């Protein structure tokens, strides 16, 4: 495939919410990506993005 | 419909009046007038005040509202919420602009029955000692001092008090 960046390859990128309790597993042979930080969400209605120069 | 008050039997108003919206302008032994009438007026205020403040509390506020994002095999779902946004602003400009056109003609007629109230009273207290004379003026066959002003304007005319009096000056012009 065409070099995009200088690069060849290319690289795909996942997101889960986890549930309290509940665990998850990582199982690999080739070509883990694997998490090093992470994020604890609050709660708290009524955000968004906003697309200004102001 | 118009009730033929304002800009009609009558001519135009009074910059010299202050203090309200509708009153007298009276010329007896000893001075001129431009006295309003509190009662109506403030009838009308009230009424007035109401109406805003309903039209106001009519309309809810809205809460946050932000954009969304689509890739380009979403182009189907993308076109759907266009559709809904500009749907929903077109009825709502529709509403808000229909509403304040036709509140419009109805306080204007508001007024314009005031002042059409207001003259009737006047004459129907004033039934034989008044001959009216063009505009919205009258004329007092008997003498009136301040007294007989106010007797007016409250609404307490109490006309047999001076209905034989004024008969004499009628049959003298007669
Ligand atoms: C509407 O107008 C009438 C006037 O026709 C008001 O009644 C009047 O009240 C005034 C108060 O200043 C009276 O004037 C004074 O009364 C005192 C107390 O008797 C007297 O000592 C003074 O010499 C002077 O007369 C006035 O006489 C009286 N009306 C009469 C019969 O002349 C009335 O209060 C006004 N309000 C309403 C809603 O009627």
């Amino acid at each position: 495939r065409p070099k995009v960046r200088g690069q060849a390859g290319r690289m795909n990128y996942y997101w889960t919410l986890l549930d309290q309790g509940d665990t998850i597993t990582f199982e690999a042979t080739g070509n883990l990506i694997a998490p090093w930080y992470a994020f604890a969400l609050n709660k708290g209605s009524d955000s968004g993005i906003i697309t200004s120069d102001a | 419909g118009l009730f033929g008050a304002i800009a009609g039997f009558i001519e135009g108003g009074w910059t010299g009046m202050i203090d309200g919206w509708y009153g007298y302008h009276h010329q007896n032994e000893q001075g001129s007038g431009y006295a309003a009438d509190q009662k109506s007026t403030q009838n009308a205020i009230d009424g007035i005040t109401s109406k805003v403040n309903s039209v106001i509390e009519k309309m809810n506020t809205q809460f946050t509202a932000v954009g969304k994002e689509f890739n380009n095999l979403e182009r189907r779902i993308e076109n759907l919420n266009k559709k809904v946004d500009d749907g929903f602003l077109d009825v709502w400009t529709y509403n808000a602009e229909l509403l304040v056109l036709l509140e419009n003609e109805r306080t204007l007629d508001f007024h314009d029955s005031n002042v059409r109230n207001l003259y009737e009273k006047v004459k129907s207290q004033l039934r034989n000692n008044a001959k009216e004379i063009g505009n919205g003026c009258f004329e007092f066959y008997h003498k009136c001092d301040d007294e007989c002003m106010e007797s007016v304007k409250n609404g307490t005319y109490d006309y047999p008090k001076y209905s034989e009096e004024s008969k004499l000056n009628r049959e003298e012009i007669d």
